[PDB]
């Protein structure tokens, strides 16, 4: 019961879902051929992993995940890899030609020959589900099926799967690794999209994992290895509370309760600690309190805004490890007498805390040391709105002159999409401002 | 009179009604198989109140088991007593409420209620007198909070002659994180002033505060709170157990303590405040601590208001003299926490079986205008968050409409005006 299916689109979502998946199969002892000792339930059983691993009656672990990208190249790298057993060929999804970082050739030219092909996929994968919770979405902002194919996909789950949890994991476009010019447009359209359509979405600023890798892991030019290993160590803090179990575990969707005060406000800023290397780990352990006080650190933040010149609605503590409620509530009650956190007169302060004991797992060869402890922080700040100005004000520069708009039209949309989008993005960023007041 | 019904729901209800089960089986001499091992014949005299007697002089307790996820009661059937209640009395869902009223009343609790109405009226048919019913649940939750309160309006249709009372536990920020709960809880009163006869309002802001300040618990657990709601619940509930003059059956409890219909929510008293891990307590400081702020299971100063009536329950070998001594001094001291048009407002009961390992212990029942005050605390809350409607999607996606938010919170804001009302009444 309470199954997941992840949905791994385009590149981003492709090469994010490896890191992932890699990183779960180590942490609940599954072999690269889906193999798991640790199980004496052979066929099938009820335990916590069983939320995100289907069982064979041969004794194979076979990840609820459906890959797609409208090319073969990344995905084909998943079919020869290490986990190539791990997953059966009707899951890894691939068309011919890509989107070629084009939302309309996502959307619709060349994702609408692939759509139906995916969602009887999907449709399989639900099949064997006895209670769907829902779906987790992987895809970046920028690129052509990581955003139109998302969009898309989105929109058909709505109709076919009702109002069954939708979440997603957005890579939101930063210059050191940015692909295309017309990434702000890109972001803008599925944004717009796929707004009505998710229940809670985890942008990841590209920029401020890269800076993470650079500052805290001493990285000179971090690869999307590097970037991918700190996104599978943040998604797995926030599936934890779903793969796991325990006495102190919080489910997703209670934090979920407090992270959304209205449908429109549902992208939680995510801080991740403790980020440390190997070397600058030896001899020095970071405790509950150094890792909590971490989180208020915006260094440590998935996504580049300020919540210090922002109002809180909501703060999740996520643990993993050795930790115990004396240390948790000690921690908290020192951040909240130290009064650094300005929250929104409408809601209440609490800080809504789950542990699992579990501790984090590294992937061998990694930049990240193993701990004892590390926590992950789900908060509802008003500043994530910071990341929606800069992506519209750049969309602004470049649609004032109307600059690469013909790609878009010349593939079957019009400018009237293009406003339409814009326009949702500047109530968004009201909906956000109109949030922060004080009551009257 | 004489039967009574005991329903528990969601987390909390189940959690606590099974603590209840656990201490008064122990106090009417009932092992964990069913079997009587006793010394006293006081133990049996009213056992037919809370169990069944069955074939082989088996004691089943006339317990219904309801929650919306399977959870708690696999733990409760795990639990030490999980033995005693009867298998078909455990009516549960797959789904669970999501802490979530509107699921819990309208469309979750919706599906499962009419199984739990199937084994109520089983029970309900094996009464030789029905008094009534009682039930355990959180106002905080979706299961006991909506469930609960959707059985009770449910039980009330199918038994409007009989009483229904319910142990209903009363959400604190100090406790909980969950943001949606005073929302939860306002809809659940609104629920509870129209159609319940007794309320016991077992308050977590007041069960923490105990704990950390009193029992010196720096990091107190559930079951360090459950720990006073079950001997609460064991002395609330004396009078009905064992043979006795004044409040022996739920309507002359009711009777005795509700002046007016709606202001039947009772602050509940208890001396001595003890911790899971010698020195006996002398009549004089038994009445002291009952009667004192420190002691009250709801986080009210009965100094900020007048008591409408009290109920006070003495457990042990003692002096009936010093009991109406100092009861009578209490009074005496302070007449002006009592209010003069109700006159003789405060009933004393004695009972010689104390509870396990207290040598003498003393409850306290009352009907204090300060309850005003747990009331004002959940109305600051949800107003706070409703005059910006937040987390109102929760609530609308599942049916509901503002309308039921606003006359929830009307119905509260009218009681706490009730409260004052007798409050600031002279003779
Ligand atoms: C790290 C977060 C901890 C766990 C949590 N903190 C908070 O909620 C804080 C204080 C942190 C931020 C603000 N917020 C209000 C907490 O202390 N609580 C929620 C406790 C309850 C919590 O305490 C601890 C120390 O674990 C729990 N107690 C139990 C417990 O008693 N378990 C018992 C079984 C049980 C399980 C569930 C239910 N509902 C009832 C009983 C078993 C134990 C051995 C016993 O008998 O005490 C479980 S979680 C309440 C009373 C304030
Ligand atoms: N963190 C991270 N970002 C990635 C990765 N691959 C691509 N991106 C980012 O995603 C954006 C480009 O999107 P892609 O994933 O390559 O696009 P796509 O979905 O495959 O679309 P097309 O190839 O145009 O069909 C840029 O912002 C890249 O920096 C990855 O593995 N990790
Ligand atoms: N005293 C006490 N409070 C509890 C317990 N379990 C839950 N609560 C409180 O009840 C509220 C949540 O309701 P809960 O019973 O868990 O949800 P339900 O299962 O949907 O009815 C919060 O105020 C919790 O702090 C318990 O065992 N004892
Ligand atoms: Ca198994
Ligand atoms: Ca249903
Ligand atoms: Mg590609
Ligand atoms: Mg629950
Ligand atoms: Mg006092």
């Amino acid at each position: 019961m309470r199954e997941c299916i992840s949905i791994h689109v385009g590149q981003a979502g492709v090469q994010i879902g490896n890191a992932c998946w890699e990183l779960y199969c180590l942490e609940h002892g599954i072999q690269p051929d889906g193999q798991m000792p640790s199980d004496k339930t052979i066929g099938g059983g009820d335990d916590s992993f069983n939320t995100f691993f289907s069982e064979t009656g041969a004794g194979k672990h076979v990840p609820r995940a459906v890959f797609v990208d409208l090319e073969p190249t990344v995905i084909d790298e998943v079919r020869t890899g290490t986990y190539r057993q791990l997953f059966h060929p009707e899951q890894l999804i691939t068309g011919k030609e890509d989107a070629a970082n084009n939302y309309a050739r996502g959307h619709y030219t060349i994702g609408k020959e692939i759509i139906d092909l995916v969602l009887d996929r999907i449709r399989k994968l639900a099949d064997q589900c006895t209670g769907l919770q829902g779906f987790l979405v992987f895809h970046s902002f920028g690129g052509g099926t990581g955003s139109g194919f998302t969009s898309l996909l989105m929109e058909r789950l709505s109709v076919d799967y009702g109002k069954k949890s939708k979440l997603e994991f957005s890579i939101y476009p930063a210059p050191q690794v940015s692909t295309a010019v017309v990434e702000p447009y890109n972001s803008i359209l599925t944004t717009h999209t796929t707004l009505e359509h998710s229940d809670c979405a985890f942008m990841v600023d590209n920029e401020a994992i890269y800076d993470i890798c650079r500052r805290n892991l001493d990285i000179e030019r971090p690869t999307y290895t590097n970037l991918n290993r700190l996104i599978g160590q943040i998604v797995s803090s926030i599936t934890a509370s779903l793969r796991f179990d325990g006495a102190l575990n919080v489910d997703l969707t209670e934090f979920q309760t407090n992270l959304v005060p209205y449908p429109r406000i549902h992208f939680p800023l995510a801080t991740y600690a403790p980020v440390i290397s190997a070397e600058k780990a030896y001899h020095e352990q970071l405790s509950v309190a150094e890792i909590t006080n971490a989180c208020f650190e915006p260094a440590n933040q998935m996504v580049k805004c300020d919540p210090r010149h922002g109002k809180y609605m909501a703060c999740c503590l996520l643990y993993r490890g050795d930790v115990v409620p004396k240390d948790v509530n000690a921690a908290i009650a020192t951040i909240k007498t130290k009064r650094t956190i300005q929250f929104v007169d409408w809601c209440p302060t609490g800080f809504k805390v789950g542990i699992n004991y579990q501790p984090p797992t590294v992937v061998p060869g990694g930049d990240l040391a193993k701990v004892q402890r590390a926590v992950c922080m789900l908060s509802n700040t008003t500043a994530i709105a910071e990341a929606w100005a800069r992506l519209d004000h750049k969309f602004d520069l470049m649609y004032a002159k109307r600059a690469f708009v013909h790609w878009y039209v010349g593939e079957g949309m019009e400018e009237g999409e293009f406003s339409e989008a814009r326009e949702d993005m500047a109530a968004l960023e009201k909906d956000y401002e109109e949030v922060g007041v004080d009551s009257v | 009179m004489r039967e009574i019904v005991h329903i528990q729901a969601g987390q909390c209800g189940n959690q606590i009604g099974a603590k209840f089960w656990e201490v008064i089986s122990d106090e009417h001499g009932i092992d964990p198989t069913g079997s009587y091992h006793g010394d006293s014949d006081l133990q049996l005299e009213r056992i037919n109140v809370y169990y069944n007697e069955a074939t082989g002089n088996k004691y089943v307790p006339r317990a219904i088991l309801v929650d919306l996820e399977p959870g708690t009661m696999d733990s409760v059937r795990s639990g030490p007593f999980g033995q005693i209640f009867r298998p078909d009395n455990f009516v549960f869902g797959q789904s669970g409420a999501g802490n979530n009223w509107a699921k819990g009343h309208y469309t979750e609790g919706a599906e499962l209620v009419d199984s739990v109405l199937d084994v109520v009226r089983k029970e309900s048919e094996s009464c030789d007198c029905l008094q009534g019913f009682q039930l355990t649940h959180s106002l905080g939750g979706g299961t006991g909070s909506g469930m609960g309160t959707l059985l009770i309006s449910k039980i009330r249709e199918e038994y409007p002659d009989r009483i229904m009372n319910t142990f209903s536990v009363m959400p604190s920020p100090k406790v909980s994180d969950t943001v949606v709960e005073p929302y939860n809880a306002t809809l659940s009163v609104h629920q509870l002033v129209e159609n319940t006869d007794e309320t016991y309002s077992i308050d977590n802001e007041a069960l923490y505060d105990i704990c950390f300040r009193t029992l010196k618990l720096t990091t107190p657990t559930y079951g360090d709170l459950n720990h006073l709601v079950s001997a609460t619940m064991s002395g609330v509930t004396t009078c009905l157990r064992f043979p006795g003059q004044l409040n022996a059956d739920l309507r002359k409890l009711a009777v005795n303590m509700v002046p007016f219909p709606r202001l039947h929510f009772f602050m509940p008293g208890f001396a001595p405040l003890t911790s899971r891990g010698y020195r006996a307590l002398t009549v004089p400081e038994l009445t002291q601590q009952m009667f004192d702020s420190k002691n009250m299971m709801a986080a009210c100063d009965p100094r900020h208001g007048r008591y409408l009536t009290v109920a006070a329950v003495f457990r042990g070998r003692m002096s009936m003299k010093e009991v109406d001594e100092q009861m009578l001094n209490v009074q005496n001291k302070n007449s002006s926490y009592f209010v003069e048009w109700i006159p003789n407002n405060v009933k004393t009961a004695v009972c010689d079986i104390p509870p396990r390992g207290l040598k003498m212990s003393a409850t306290f029942i009352g009907n204090s205008t300060a309850i005003q005050e747990l009331f004002k605390r959940i109305s600051e809350q949800f107003t706070a968050m409703f005059r910006r409607k937040a987390f109102l999607h929760w609530y609308t996606g599942e049916g509901m409409d503002e309308m039921e938010f606003t006359e929830a919170e009307s119905n509260m804001n009218d009681l706490v005006s009730e409260y004052q009302q007798y409050q600031d009444a002279t003779a």
